[PDB]
């Protein structure tokens, strides 16, 4: 924690996986995966040693009214 | 405070009586209930026309078509007026569920 | 059996003053539809053969391929009495003649034809393909 | 085909009563399967934005243009991003048009004016063009290669550009009877005159096998199918709807006695309005869901009809690239939609759709056998080839009712021929 917080706003604001604000993040990481752009191995191994946590499972700005 | 502590009750569409069970028609009010459906769905036409007019605007008055708006402009009538269309939508839509799918979808 | 229908139809043309399409004549009678045509047929003929000066108007229908511009379109047509000869003339291939309907006093287009076939529909719904020449297997009712 | 199967017998029907008088069978339908899933929507959430659907079209076309470039420029290849052009450098670039059109209205007839840009755009940024390009054939929303050089003012100067093309098509079993599919659209119940009632009649009734000889019900017992496409309720003003279905449930019910019927939404239809429209509801229809004979669509509809298969809409892509292109032929759009390899590419900008984030359903992923449209103002039918051993057959189906005119489309022999229905009307020769 608190260098897990920075990959993932990482992976957030990486053009080359698509535009997403409107989604999940989990979502966003399987949708790459189909078209096979080149997911890393390692946003996924966060994803899962969590619960439903709003402050990992979501995208940067799923607040403000965007 | 005390808003959160609903029971949401259902009502009939045609003649706004509570009961119990999630049926849209009331059991007086059941011989009309094809135009009870054709009334409202002209009403979800309609806001479906107004979603797609206002979040399109937005990607012209910003520039790009591959990236997402940001631009929570006050001084903007768009700002805000696209934001309740998704409520009324989300309203609406919720509202035709009370009748039953027109199909299957797992064939 | 001549006489039978002979006389249903004298008593529906001239006395009620109706208009009697096929349809109407297959459903009051419980009749064929082919047969229908046949026994219109029979009639005209019979009370055109007798007189020449009837107050008798009739109407057929003319079916077939034709040409306009290279294309093969099918062309089916309602006609009147009058005009028969020149649209079969002019179709290349012919492929149905029968009678339509008779008259007694002359109409002005194609209106009440409609409203007959309609009413004579709209009291008798549970069955169409009754007399119907094609009879399929799959669709009964079931939902 | 089929008029001239109508005249091969003898004709018993100008004769005096007889015992026995012939009927017939409908022939079977022993094959059919929909495949129209992408289009039927189960979840239907709303609240994303319209930007994941133009970045999954990108992502999913692209090596479809490197792959035709290759062979239609030369393996010595030059492909690059928009980012990384030299001055004055021969290159081939991958984009997405954007048509920059004044006279279009925004919140607060055709509408081409004689100025007005072409942007080519990727994900990062944009260019303008100029060169040897048309500046009204084309529509915003198609994904296309180009080759040129940047130019000393920033602008693009273009000598060729290409399009996508046709998907592969697999060849179908010939089949040993010749069966027929009736096509009709566009009946408008609910206005449009009394001539369009009897045509109505008259057709119903050639089709149950009520009317002509033994040709003509030999011949309409071997039209397997019926489909009907799209505005079924043409409307004069919303704000009368109540009233015509139930008229539409009568007809339905005459026709699901013999034949079975596919019924599709179209532009006044009782449905949603953005373009996977989706079936109607049965509530609407007492009376004719009686029989399993009866089935209810929407707007993209597939299908394999004894092998065949179809694709259509009910037009209202073609109508709307007619608003907003210099082309007039509905044919000419049609075939051209064929060739970007898109159903309706001006979606989202001026025609509306569901936001889809997962994969843009309107690319084709194989090549349709036929391939109809829906309102178009008159007939028209043709023949296409592809590049590969591809063969396409192109029906554009008129509106009921000002012609009064369906489609014969065989299935053996593929062609298509029109059938029309005309009642006398108040004509009198002695004027
Ligand atoms: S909200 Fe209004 S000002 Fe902001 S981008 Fe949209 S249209 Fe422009
Ligand atoms: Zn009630």
């Amino acid at each position: 924690e608190e260098a897990e917080l920075e990959l993932l706003r990482q992976f957030d604001l990486a053009w080359q996986y698509g535009p997403c604000t409107g989604i999940t993040r989990l979502q966003r990481w399987c949708r790459a995966k189909q078209m096979g752009l080149e997911p890393p191995p390692e946003v996924w191994q966060v994803l899962k040693t969590h619960p439903g946590d709003p402050r990992f499972q979501c995208s940067l700005w799923h607040l403000y009214p965007l | 405070g005390l808003l959160a502590f609903a029971k949401r009750r259902n009502c009939c569409i045609g003649c706004r009586t509570v009961l119990s069970h999630q049926g849209a028609v009331c059991e007086f009010c059941q011989p009309r209930e094809s135009e009870l459906y054709q009334k409202e769905v002209s009403h979800l036409n309609a806001l479906e026309e107004r979603f797609s007019r206002l979040w399109t605007q937005c990607q012209r008055c910003q520039g790009s078509l591959h990236e997402d708006v940001i631009c929570t402009s006050r001084d903007c009538p768009i700002f805000y007026m696209r934001k309740k269309v998704r409520k009324d939508l989300e309203d609406q839509e919720q509202l035709l569920r009370r009748f039953g799918p027109p199909g299957p979808e797992a064939w | 059996a001549d006489q039978l229908y002979l006389e249903n139809i004298d008593e529906f043309v001239t006395d009620q003053n109706k208009i009697v399409t096929y349809k109407w004549l297959s459903y009051t009678l419980g009749v064929h539809v082919n047969q229908a045509k046949q026994m219109l047929y029979d009639y005209v003929e019979r009370k055109r053969k007798e007189n020449s000066g009837a107050q008798l108007h009739v109407t057929y229908l003319v079916s077939g391929s034709l040409i306009q511009n290279g294309h093969s379109c099918h062309k089916v047509a309602v006609v009147r009495e009058d005009k028969l000869e020149a649209v079969k003339s002019k179709l290349a291939v012919t492929a149905s003649i029968h009678v339509y309907s008779i008259q007694k006093a002359m109409l002005k287009d194609s209106g009440p034809l409609f409203n007959t076939d309609y009413d004579i529909l709209k009291s008798n719904l549970q069955n169409c393909s009754k007399f119907s020449a094609i009879q399929c297997a799959a669709a009964v009712p079931r939902a | 085909m089929f008029s001239e199967q109508a005249a091969q017998r003898a004709h018993t029907l100008l004769s005096p009563p007889s015992a026995n008088n012939a009927t017939f069978a409908r022939v079977p339908v022993a094959t059919y399967t929909n495949s129209s899933q992408p289009f039927r929507l189960g979840e239907r959430s709303f609240s994303r934005q319209y930007a994941h659907i133009y970045a999954t079209r990108l992502i999913q076309m692209r090596p479809f243009l490197e792959n035709r470039a290759q062979q239609h420029w030369g393996s010595g290849v030059g492909v690059k991003k928009l980012c990384e052009l030299q001055p004055e450098e021969k290159c081939c670039v991958v984009g997405t048009l954007f048509k920059a059109m004044p006279l279009q209205p925004s919140i607060l007839s055709k509408y081409i004016h004689p100025d007005d840009e072409l942007v080519l755009e990727d994900e990062l940024q944009r260019i303008k063009l100029k060169g040897t390009i048309d500046v009204s054939k084309l529509v915003t929303g198609t994904v296309l290669a180009v080759f040129g050089s940047v130019r000393d003012d920033g602008k693009f100067l273009v000598e060729d550009y290409c399009f996508a093309d046709l998907a592969p098509q697999k060849p179908a079993p010939p089949l040993d009877t010749d069966r027929f599919v009736l096509l009709v659209s566009g009946l408008g119940l609910g206005g449009g005159g009394g001539e369009s009632l009897l045509g109505t009649q008259l057709l119903v009734d050639v089709v149950t096998g009520q009317l002509g000889d033994e040709g003509e019900q030999c011949s309409a017992a071997h039209v397997s199918r019926v489909i009907l496409a799209g505005n079924l309720l043409s409307h004069s003003t919303q704000s009368a709807s109540v009233e015509a279905v139930k008229m539409l449930d009568e007809i339905l019910l005459q026709l699901s006695a013999s034949v079975p019927v596919d019924v599709m939404p179209g532009e006044f239809d009782p449905t949603n309005y953005t373009l996977p429209q989706q079936p109607l509801h049965p509530c609407m229809f007492p009376l004719a869901t009686a029989y399993s004979t009866l089935q209810l669509v929407t707007n993209p509809y597939q299908a394999t009809i004894d092998g065949v298969r179809f694709l259509g809409t009910s037009g209202q892509n073609v109508s709307d690239i007619f608003r907003y292109s210099s082309m007039e032929d509905h044919l000419e759009i049609l075939e051209w939609t064929l060739r970007v390899r898109h159903i309706s590419p001006t979606a989202p900008d001026t025609l509306g759709c569901y936001p889809f984030y997962k994969t843009d359903p309107f690319i084709f992923p194989e090549c349709p056998h036929v391939y109809f449209c829906g309102n178009t103002p008159s007939f028209g039918s043709k023949i296409i080839r592809g590049p590969e051993d591809q063969t396409v057959l192109l029906v554009t189906v008129p509106d009921f009712s000002a012609t009064q005119t369906a489609c014969l489309v065989n299935l053996r022999s593929l062609a298509c021929q029109p059938i029309s229905f005309s009642g006398f009307g108040a004509e009198d020769d002695d004027l």
